[PDB]
């Protein structure tokens, strides 16, 4: 454990995680320690600037979004579907395959319109 | 699999940082005692991100330090089992090959690599299915599920991640489009 107690806790995408690292790192300029991130977590940062698909912004919208459209999507797997941008029913397919509930055809296109905005164009 | 951790902690800080601004200095001390570890419940600690509330410092007879309690948001990241990841294949061994997925590396055995015969091919580094000519090298982008987790220290290298990419929807990314509905031109 972290400290005493933990209070909350939140599912987060690789872009959200992007913006943070990249805080952590500029935070360094910091003099006095200067404090440099440990070895793996400026790994971590690369991977993360490399495969954050969406901006931070719209990464968030979309993992709300998700949340919003079924039950059966909490915020881990509206999060896990915004890093992998799903494309077709297969996609959706090894995304659920060991999840609770397995989405037939119909709500996996439902699921792929709302992902087919925010998908980058570029 | 990124978290955002909310987290109250007691925290000490010593007499040589009674310039600084308590948030500050919790800040500094909560990076000195908790960036770089794998927690076993929570994974690898990769950053203290600020302070939001920090109490009234409290003072024990016999020491120059002023004792806190402080609410933090912490970044962690951790290998779930049976979790999509995509990643970049940063080593080949005769054996198999490292993903990076990213703040660790995630081992698919030569076995879990794909539904084909699979050679290693000395000479030029790389795998090379034999019916299907699927090749995956050094740098390759892939997709693989996480099959199996072992946390034994705090320390993240030695900390060890399975994968397969043997699996439909799975691999090389040249595979998966190619799996896709080019494979159900019906």
């Amino acid at each position: 454990m972290i400290g005493r107690k933990k209070l909350e806790e939140h599912y987060i995408t690789i872009a959200e995680a992007k913006e943070l690292l990249e805080r952590r790192h500029a935070e360094g300029l910091a003099e006095n320690p200067e404090e440099p991130m440990f070895y793996e977590a400026r790994v971590s940062l690369e991977h993360a600037e490399r495969f954050a698909k969406l901006k931070p912004e719209q990464a968030r919208e979309l993992k709300e979004k998700l949340m919003g459209l079924f039950d059966w999507i909490n915020e881990r797997i509206a999060a896990k579907l915004v890093d992998i941008l799903p494309e077709d029913y297969l996609d959706i397919r090894v995304i659920f395959a060991k999840e609770e509930y397995m989405p037939t055809p119909e709500e996996a296109e439902e699921i792929i319109k709302v992902i087919d905005e925010y998908r980058p164009l570029e | 699999m990124y978290k955002l951790l909310k987290v109250k902690d007691v925290v000490r800080i010593p007499p040589r940082m009674f310039t600084m601004d308590p948030k500050e200095a919790a800040k500094i001390v909560l990076r000195e005692t908790y960036e770089g570890i794998y927690d076993r419940d929570e994974g690898v600690v990769l950053a203290i991100l600020d302070v939001e509330e920090i109490s009234e410092g409290v003072i024990v007879p016999g020491d120059g330090a002023t004792y806190h309690e402080a609410i933090f948001n912490v970044l962690v990241w951790e290998p779930r089992n049976q979790e999509v990841v995509e990643g970049e294949v940063v080593e080949m061994m005769p054996y198999g090959a490292f993903i990076r997925i990213g703040p660790m590396d995630g081992l698919v055995h030569i076995s879990q690599l794909m539904d084909d015969y699979v050679v290693f091919d000395e000479k030029n580094r790389q795998f090379i299915g034999k019916e299907t000519n699927r090749v995956l090298k050094l740098g390759d982008y892939v997709r693989a599920r996480i099959i199996g987790v072992s946390v034994k220290s705090r320390v993240i290298r030695e900390n060890k991640i399975n994968m397969t990419m043997r699996q439909p929807g799975l691999g090389k990314f040249e595979w998966i489009e190619k799996e896709k509905k080019k494979a159900k031109e019906e």
